[PDB]
């Protein structure tokens, strides 16, 4: 029924290289990573919590 | 050389009583599950053993394993009367945690409305008040001290302090003390008892396909091993003196003492309390 | 007609073999461990009387909104720890809540039929129900806002539905889950939202089309718990299963799992960092859980709770992530 | 700064007031929990623990139903009623979301709460079910032939296996009745169906040696719903760790004791608890 129809339109996408995709995202988590206060220990004046 | 074993057995005593004290009150006090209503009962026991194993355990085995007493008359005073409030505070708590077990189970459905938080520490503060009002107040103000010849010189000498009471005393302690709680905690456990076996011949009527007799059996009978020779000679000596001698007293007041240690370990005994020692140690 | 559907599945499973050509952990062999981290709790909260099973974070880092199955859901102040507002819930039950990105509403889910919307800001400062979103036809299970006027709710129904808060009706509905959806997590752009269901397909929807544009279901058991990248173009399910895994939309495919030995418990919610280098994740035993996106490695665990971890949460600003469980109290952790 | 801080602290102090004041009802009523299937009965139990215009076009769409039921089993290969066993599910028809009930009893107050789930067949929604103090399973004993395109009757022992042995259930307990009585009576006492027709161990199946018959039950009904019994308490009690409980029990489809046995079971169910959790059971 409808649901081969939608498959079939699902299936009809571009497809990048899973190295590509992985190299950007592991890029932007290298790039940002400075910004994250979980990964960098938060000092304690500037810490919100105690 | 013979006193030397005393010595080692009353100093691995005091470490024992004081070491189980203090991890059961830091077991109750650090993790937020083992923070119940009922549980408060037990950590005042705690408390009350820790103090007593703190105070007079220590201070009783040095006047036992050396006659003098080099300390003054009024702290020998002060010493006696945390013995007795420790005691008095600890019998008093096991009372009532029997009291509480009987409202739980004989009284379900009331017994969510009757225990609160406020309610347990109001319960947990009447029962420290009581204890003291029989154990400061009447030591304090010497309406314990004997009125025969004998003691009186040694009440004025520092070196010498034991306890030598009057008639009055003794059977009122008792009575504030054990006598009463005894009773209570029989009755409150002969008719959690007979519940018990009442669910268990349902039980064993509905599904075709004991322990609460064991578990009442050490509970009850640890505290009246423990204690009620003490107090059955603490009457004695009074109704007869020739009867009862110093050492027997002695042994039967330190047997109370090591009953403090025994508490907890038949006490906190639940699977939450086993997880909690082993993840603080 | 079953054949067609076959050689079609065949064909996208050997597009998606080809497109992989180098795993993530391959790509990632090479760099720099996040190494442990010493995660401590700063404030812990209480107040509620029954098991939480949802949180979501504000706007602002400070205020949270936290329901519980006592009735109430009460909003609470992580900075002073002290509670702002307290809202009694017509149905005893809820599943799920959400906090408004303006902050002035807050909705609830429930295991009935209707999600409520109630608001904040208003004259004397008095909370009051704005509109009942009813016809969902089953239990709700998340909620979430696109802004102050549109919400998109997941419920038993097996659909994902948008709703539009002054009319009361909801605008599109989504279909294609055999079983019944449980999580959905938005789009920074707000434009797109995946949601996963009981048959561990993790399908993608566009608010816009109304048509999943992809589907994910790679998973073997029931996915419980999902949330976006913080870049959008990868997002990762939580599963009764052990495993965590982290899919990808423009690989279209699964890209690493997070399995160890050790665990064999469910997971309940799944939460990116704001780099997105660490992905916690609650579990069904009392202990979280804290991986290394880029080395599928666990760098951390985190016991505080006494009972199972139901809710994980991530502010904007990344700094503090806050935990509740079926114990009525709740842990900030930094 | 201060004054807002002051003031937010205030807040804080009336919500907390009025949380615990909350808190106090809560803890004060209990849970409960309607499980079955449409045709098991949950409806009659309903109207025995607890708009004449609207209750007639109910009926009238009642009547409606039951046409439609009877075009669809004319659809499979007074008449219809003897092939309305093996037809397809609807509503006796014999004249020709979430449902919240509260009721006390004995000033103990009950809450009592409703599936709401037709075809909840995943059902993994039961896991928020955890707080409630029984689960009150409502089952046809009589829907041992009436078969769903395995009987019925097994489709109840296995949803009820199911439910029994859960990862979050296992401290909750499980009260069990058995509608269609009558129902059951007169099937099992005419020869049109027999319970070793579709349940091959009822045929070596025995009455047991203990058991209570009503005066006005004939042999054969009885040993019918001591089998029905006996599986159900086999299933219970074949994983069963002393946790939780089953508690069958033997309605008619009018009966005013249902709340008497209710609140009974959730006594007995709060009393073997509490009995467990200090382990003296
Ligand atoms: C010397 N130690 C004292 C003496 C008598 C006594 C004790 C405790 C509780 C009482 O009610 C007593 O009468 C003992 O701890």
């Amino acid at each position: 029924r409808k649901l081969v129809e939608q498959l079939k339109m699902e299936a009809n996408i571009d497809r990048i290289k899973v190295s590509k995709a992985a190299a950007d995202l592991m890029a932007y988590c290298e790039a940002h990573a400075k910004e994250d206060p979980l990964l960098t220990p938060v000092p304690a004046s500037e810490n919100p919590f105690r | 050389v013979w006193v030397v074993g005393m010595g080692i057995v009353m100093s691995l005593i005091v470490l024992a009583i004081v070491f189980g004290n203090v991890l059961v009150i830091t077991a109750i006090a650090k993790f937020e599950r083992l923070q119940t209503v009922t549980n408060y009962f037990i950590t005042s026991l705690a408390c009350a053993d820790l103090v007593m194993g703190l105070a007079v355990v220590p201070f009783g085995a040095a006047h036992i394993l050396t006659k003098t007493w080099t300390f003054g008359n009024f702290w020998c005073e002060f010493w006696t009367s945390i013995d007795v409030l420790c005691v008095t505070a600890s019998i008093e708590t096991l009372c009532v945690i029997a009291v509480d077990r009987y409202f739980a189970i004989t009284s379900p459905f009331k017994y969510q409305s009757l225990l609160t938080k406020n309610k347990a520490r109001v319960i947990i503060l009447m029962v420290w008040i009581v204890s003291g009002l029989t154990s400061f107040l009447p030591i304090q103000m010497h309406w314990y001290r004997a009125t025969h010849q004998e003691a009186i010189n040694c009440y004025a000498e520092e070196t010498c302090c034991d306890f030598f009471t009057n008639q009055a005393y003794a059977i009122a302690s008792s009575i504030v003390s054990f006598y009463v709680p005894l009773v209570i905690m029989v009755f409150v456990y002969s008719r959690v008892f007979q519940e018990a076996k009442r669910q268990l011949q349902k039980i064993d009527k509905s599904e075709g396909r004991h322990k609460a007799l064991k578990t009442l059996g050490i509970i009850m009978g640890t505290f009246t091993l423990c204690w009620l020779p003490f107090f059955i000679v603490n009457i004695v000596h009074v109704i007869q003196d020739n009867l009862i001698r110093k050492e027997v007293y002695i042994l039967l007041n330190w047997i109370g003492y090591v009953n403090s240690g025994f508490n907890p370990l038949i006490y906190c005994r639940s699977p939450d309390f086993r997880i909690a020692f082993q993840e603080l140690l | 007609l079953r054949q067609e559907a076959e050689q079609l599945k065949n064909q996208i499973r050997d597009a998606r073999k080809a497109c992989a050509d180098a795993t993530l952990s391959q790509i990632t062999n090479n760099i720099d461990p996040v190494g442990r981290i010493q995660m401590r709790t700063r404030r812990t909260l209480r107040g509620h009387l029954a098991k939480i099973y949802a949180m979501h974070w504000g706007t602002d880092s400070r205020l949270l909104v936290s329901a519980s199955q006592d009735g109430k859901l009460i909003i609470w102040d992580s900075y002073t720890t002290n509670k702002v507002h307290a809202i009694p819930l017509r149905s005893s039950w809820v599943m799920t809540c959400a906090y408004a990105p303006s902050g002035n509403y807050v909705a609830c889910g429930g295991l009935d039929n209707i999600c409520s919307i109630y608001n904040l800001k208003t004259r004397e400062g008095n909370v009051r129900v704005s509109r009942e979103l009813a016809g969902h036809t089953g239990y709700l299970s998340c909620c979430r806002f696109l802004d102050d006027n549109q919400i998109v709710t997941s419920s038993g129904d097996t659909t994902c539905a948008l709703w539009d808060i002054e009319t009361g009706q909801q605008t599109t509905t989504f279909t294609g889950h055999t079983g019944d959806v449980m999580s959905l997590s938005l789009a920074p752009d707000t434009r797109l939202f995946v949601s996963g269901a009981c048959d561990a397909s993790a399908k993608l929807w566009d608010v816009r089309e109304g048509m999943c544009r992809q589907t994910f279901t790679g998973h073997e058991s029931d996915i419980n718990a999902i949330c976006f990248f913080p870049n959008g173009n990868a997002f990762a399910t939580g599963s009764d299963d052990a495993t965590c895994r982290l899919f990808d939309l423009r690989a279209d495919q699964e890209l690493m799992t997070y399995s160890h030995d050790n665990i064999i418990c469910g997971i309940t919610s799944v939460s990116f960092s704001k780099s997105g280098r660490l992905l916690l994740a609650g579990y069904d035993d009392f202990n979280c859980n804290v991986w290394d996106a880029l080395k599928a490695d666990r760098a951390g665990v985190l016991a505080g709770h006494d009972n199972r971890v139901s809710c994980l949460g991530v502010t904007d600003d990344g700094m503090a992530v806050a935990t509740g469980s079926w114990d009525s109290f709740l842990k900030i952790w930094n | 700064q201060r004054n807002e801080e002051k003031a937010q602290r205030e807040a804080n102090k009336k919500i907390e007031k009025q949380l615990q004041k909350d808190k106090q009802v809560y803890r004060a009523t209990h849970r409960l929990l309607l499980l079955g299937a449409g045709e098991s009965g949950k409806s009659t139990i309903v109207k025995q623990m607890r708009k004449a215009t609207k209750v007639q076009d109910i009926k009238n769409n009642l009547k409606e139903a039951i046409e439609t039921i009877v075009a669809a089993m004319s659809n499979l290969v007074r008449a219809c009623y003897e092939r309305s066993n093996e037809y397809q599910l609807i509503d006796c028809a014999q004249y020709f979301g979430i449902f919240e009930t509260k009721f006390q009893v004995d000033k103990v107050n009950f809450h009592m709460f409703d599936v709401g789930g037709q075809r909840d067949e995943r059902r993994k929604w039961i896991q928020c079910f955890n707080d409630v103090t029984a689960i009150i399973f409502v089952v046809a004993s009589s829907s041992y032939n009436m078969v769903i395109r395995t009987n019925r009757l097994q489709e109840a022992l296995n949803l009820f296996k199911s439910i029994w042995n859960n990862r979050w259930l296992r401290t909750i307990s499980v009260i069990l009745f058995l509608n269609k009585q009558d129902l059951l009576a007169e099937k099992v006492l005419a020869g049109k169906s027999k319970i070793e027709d579709y349940f091959p161990e009822f045929a070596r199946y025995t009455t047991p040696e203990d058991a209570t018959p009503e005066p006005g039950e004939d042999p054969r009904v009885t040993r019918a719903k001591y089998f029905i019994r006996d599986e159900f308490l086999r299933i219970s009690t074949a994983s069963g760790d002393g946790r939780h409980y089953c508690y069958p029990h033997f309605t008619c489809a009018v009966d005013t004791e249902n709340i008497r046995r209710v609140f009974n079971d959730c006594r007995d169910i709060i009393q073997r608890m509490h009995l467990r959790q200090y382990e003296l059971l």
